């Protein structure tokens, strides 16, 4: 019944996967061994003959290090060994190595494992793909896998949770190249993609959680909370829900304009105890503050095409509508002329769950706003400009060419990005 | 007199329902056509 | 003319349909087990129009429950009167329509349609004299809208001589669950213009406005809106389910209401307006009930009747009242408001009085109008449609299902022709 398969690619994807699955277990009362003493959780967890609950997920990395930590870790019994796939040689922050050279060896094995999970599904909805834009595996292997998934799965829904690179935490000079190459190749294969800018997450951890030097552990716990908010509607049956198809129908007006901006609230530090309880009005107001965004950009300089508000916990429809009405009186929120109905609201009964010993405080109510704004084009522009700086001099190009890539693939990828930026511009013009 | 009034009637109701199904059957021939097209374009997509 | 076969399609269709069955079962003195426990012979006189008599004292709704999604069906079974329905009459898919008319009409809906027709054929062949069909659905969704109109076309193919009646709920931005509602509605209106004999235009714009403005409900729920729908559905079907002279069957109603084949979209009205909780109320006399016929505040379609002309009107008064007073009041309204009735259709207002009032009220009035003002509802849909279609917004959801742009252009043009047709008769004169 309505199953969803989660694929975690590369270090970023695997590490975010660890955070997501830890949070899902806390939310559904599943122990780290898969034991549990609704029924919708079955969309994400299958059940074995021993009454154990197993994530409907595949973890893939071209290097074994990251995944070796999962198979030694607290949740080693949660996953069956066959769903934790590792190679020997990494993609060395090279899209060409991930996509071609190294990727081509493991691709068939990864798809065989995905096929085995799909065979356990009676009503497979589709896939959730987690990866970084910057790493060779996250970029190169993901686009290779996405292409192969379109072939094997027909017209099956594929949603992404993409880690947009940040210099505060960046590991490679070539991340703009890998980002553009993966976006070009994956664009025609993805139905909806939620970008997560590591700088936005880094700044929220610093500002809201008072963490001087945020680590991936800090970043992922926060990321996991947003992913859980998007997936709560699939894993639970509330008063107001949204399936794989309804997300896309409400937020995606055109094929290529499939990049919603996520905004989450409240993000409160586990200290204090006075900084709560926030009302529905207060958390809704926080969604329109650029400081709570998952991608750095300015919506006041762009136009909205769709706004989805996903509430969780002690929330009443009357409270929500009152909050939306006051926000509508703040003229500053501009929508495209071809869009009337701006607000689609969903309420899921379960209050946000937090990891014990975590940085996040337990709240009675939270909200995740998914908005399709033309302001997200600003994130593409930043990436495209960094690509252009290096590409004008063909700096580092030899690394890709050496692996069998052609220079033409770089031109093609960049022209496609130029067309994407042009698409966001065309969409914001009035008729 | 009546024969060539009720026969001329039975003909004028068979027609007003012939023109019905005939013109609301191509309303299934077209729903087959764009429906074949529905997975045809989806297939030749995977051809690329 | 005896039996009516009822069909409920989609979320809205099933929700409104379930409420219709609990309201009419209470009026006919039928409990959730199917047993008659009333104390009036009028309740059973025409019971066969909506119920089949099963072995013994039990009555079973001649209702078919349809959805491409299973959840709604479970909610119906769990409901107050959920157990009254024929178990074999629940026909549900597993793969929903996702608020996409194309999925409901061409893909998923087409796959389930035959299983539904099998159940409708069973009910139809049991009939001594089948009047026709009654469908409840929304036009803004995918199942109710797309599959509902597909069912209309398939049923029409097998039963071309039976009356096809619908209770079609119009979408509104005020109570919208999807941005594509103008597309789904336009594609459905195109189907209804061609395939139904009579359609009750139940507008969510009007229901929301009544709840918010009149009933003073700050945040209306579907439960609040459905209370107005069920009051209307009970009122407009009074003539079919109780002994009477006027509009006693679906064909006689159509013959009296439909002067031109395509102009079969009715504007329903109801007085007094009540909220679910409001079991007060102490009010409503005959002149008061009659005055609300021209009252835009009492219309279930968001149109002002004074912005057009009535081609035909059926008015049903319910409760213990003077038939003399009703006749005087009704004649007064036509004489005073001469300008809002077409002069080329003589004696175009027909009145009926039923002694049995609906539940909670001692006195009520239901209006069924065939007004040229209904063009306001269709114009609203066309303008919402064009705002989206001009930019080809969300078109990929439909073309992705195998649909062509031409179908969109055709549906829109057909609906604009309907508006133009209403305008033509609004401006027509008895100058001869
Ligand atoms: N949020 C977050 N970002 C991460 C994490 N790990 C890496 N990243 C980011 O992802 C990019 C680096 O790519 P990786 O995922 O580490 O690399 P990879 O996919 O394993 O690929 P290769 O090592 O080259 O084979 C940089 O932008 C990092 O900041 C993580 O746990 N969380
Ligand atoms: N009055 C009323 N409208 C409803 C109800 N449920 C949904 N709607 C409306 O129906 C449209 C959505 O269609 P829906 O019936 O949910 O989709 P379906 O399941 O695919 O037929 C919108 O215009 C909604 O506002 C209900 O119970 N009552
Ligand atoms: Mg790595």
């Amino acid at each position: 019944m309505r199953e969803c398969i989660s694929i975690h690619v590369g270090q970023a994807g695997v590490q975010i996967g660890n955070a997501c699955w830890e949070l899902y277990c806390l939310e559904h009362g599943i122990q780290p061994d898969g034991q549990m003493p609704d029924d919708s959780f079955n969309t994400f967890f299958s059940e074995t003959g021993a009454g154990k609950h197993v994530p409907r997920a595949v973890f893939v990395d071209l290097e074994p290090t990251v995944i070796d930590e999962v198979r030694t870790g607290t949740y080693r019994q949660l996953f069956h060994p066959e769903q934790l796939i590792t190679g020997k040689e990494d993609a060395a922050n090279n899209y060409a190595r991930g996509h071609y050279t190294i990727g081509k060896e493991i691709i068939d094995l990864v798809l065989d494992r995905i096929r085995k999970l799909a065979d356990q599904c009676t009503g497979l909805q589709g896939f959730l793909v987690f990866h970084s834009f910057g790493g060779g595996t996250g970029s190169g292997f993901t686009s290779l896998l996405m292409e192969r998934l379109s072939v094997d799965y027909g017209k099956k829904s594929k949603l992404e949770f993409s880690i947009y690179p940040a210099p505060q935490v960046s590991t490679a000079v070539v991340e703009p190249y890998n980002s553009i190459l993966t976006t070009h190749t994956t664009l025609e294969h993805s139905d909806c993609a939620f970008m997560v800018d590591n700088e936005a997450i880094y700044d929220i951890c610093r500002r809201n959680l008072d963490i001087e030097r945020p680590t991936y552990t800090n970043l992922n716990r926060l990321i996991s909370q947003i992913v859980s908010s998007i997936t709560a509607s699939l894993r639970f049956d509330g008063a107001l829900n949204v399936d794989l198809t309804e997300f896309q129908t409400n937020l995606v007006p055109y094929p290529r304009i499939h990049f919603p901006l996520a905004t989450y609230a409240p993000v409160i530090s586990a200290e204090k105890a006075y900084h709560e309880q926030l009302s529905v009005a207060e958390i809704t107001n926080a969604c329109f503050e650029p400081a709570n965004q998952m991608v750095k950009c300015d919506p006041r300089h762009g136009k909205y095409m769709a706004c989805c508000l996903l509430y969780r916990g002690d929330v009443v429809p009357k409270d929500v509508n009152a909050a939306i009405a006051t926000i509508k009186t703040k003229r500053s929120i501009q929508f495209v002329d071809w869009c009337p109905t701006g607000f689609k609201v969903g309420i899921n009964y379960q209050p946000p769950t937090v990891v014990p010993g975590g940085d996040l405080a337990k709240v009675q109510r939270a909200v995740c706003m998914l908005s399709n704004t033309t302001a997200i084009a600003e994130a593409w522009a930043r990436l495209d400009h960094k690509f252009d700086l290096m590409y004008a001099k063909r700096a580092f190009v030899h690394w890709y060419v050496g692996e069998g890539m052609e220079e033409g693939e770089f031109s093609e990828a960049r022209e496609d990005m130029a067309a994407l930026e042009k698409d966001y511009e065309e969409v914001g013009v009035d008729s | 007199k009546l024969a060539q009034k009720m026969e001329s009637n039975k003909e004028n109701r068979e027609a007003h329902f012939a023109a019905m199904l005939e013109r609301l059957q191509e309303k299934d021939k077209h729903a087959e056509e764009v429906r074949q097209r529905a997975i045809e374009e989806n297939n030749n997509w995977i051809k690329m | 003319m005896r039996e009516i076969v009822h069909i409920q399609a989609g979320q809205c269709g099933n929700q409104i349909g379930a409420k219709f069955w609990e309201v009419i079962s209470d009026e006919h003195g039928i409990d959730p087990t199917g047993s008659y426990h009333g104390d009036s012979d009028l309740q059973l006189e025409r019971i066969n129009v909506y119920y089949n008599e099963a072995t013994g004292n039990k009555y079973v709704p001649r209702a078919i429950l349809v959805d491409l999604e299973p959840g709604t069906m479970d909610s119906v079974r769990s409901g107050p009167f959920g157990q009254i329905f024929r178990p074999d009459n629940f026909v549900f898919g597993q793969s929903g329509a996702g608020n996409n008319w194309a999925k409901g009409h061409y893909t998923e809906g087409a796959e389930l349609v035959d299983s539904v027709l099998d159940v409708v054929r069973k009910e139809s062949e049991s009939c001594d004299c089948l009047q026709g069909f009654q469908l409840t659905h929304s036009l803004g969704g995918g199942t109710g809208s797309g599959m509902g109109t597909l069912l209309i076309s398939k049923i029409r193919e097998e039963y071309p001589d039976r009356i096809m009646n619908t209770f079609s709920v119009m979408p509104s931005p005020k109570v919208s669950d999807t941005v594509v509602e103008p597309y789904n509605a336009t594609l459905s209106v195109h189907q209804l213009v061609e395939n139904t004999d009579e359609t009750y235009s139940i507008d969510n714009e009007a229901l929301y406005d009544i709840c918010f403005r009149t009933l003073k409900l700050t945040t209306p729920t579907y439960g609040d809106l459905n209370h107005l729908v069920s009051a209307t559905m009970s009122g407009v079907t009074t003539c079919l389910r109780f002994p009477g002279q006027l509009n006693a069957d679906l064909r006689k109603l159509a013959v009296n209401m439909v002067p031109f084949p395509r102009l079969h979209f009715f504007m329903p009205g109801f007085a007094p307006l009540t909220s679910r909780g409001s079991q007060q109320y102490r009010a409503l006399t005959v002149p008061e009930l009659t005055q609300q016929m021209f009252d835009s505040k009492n219309m279930m379609a968001a149109c002002d009747p004074r912005h057009g002309r009535y081609l035909t009107v059926a008015a049903i008064f319910r409760g213990r009242m003077s038939m003399k007073e009703v006749d005087e009041q009704m004649l007064n309204v036509q004489n005073k408001n001469s300008s809002y009735f077409v002069e080329w259709i003589p004696n175009n207002v027909k009145t009926a009085v039923c002694d049995i009032p609906p539940r909670g009220l001692k006195m009520s009035a239901t209006f069924i109008g065939n007004s040229t003002a209904i063009q306001e509802l269709f114009k609203r849909i066309s303008e919402q449609f064009t705002a989206m279609f001009r930019r080809k917004a969300f078109l990929h959801w439909y073309t992705g299902e195998g649909m062509d742009e031409m179908e969109f252009t055709e549906a829109e043009s057909n609906m604009n022709d309907l508006v133009s047709e209403y305008q033509q008769y609004q401006d027509a004169t008895a100058d001869e």
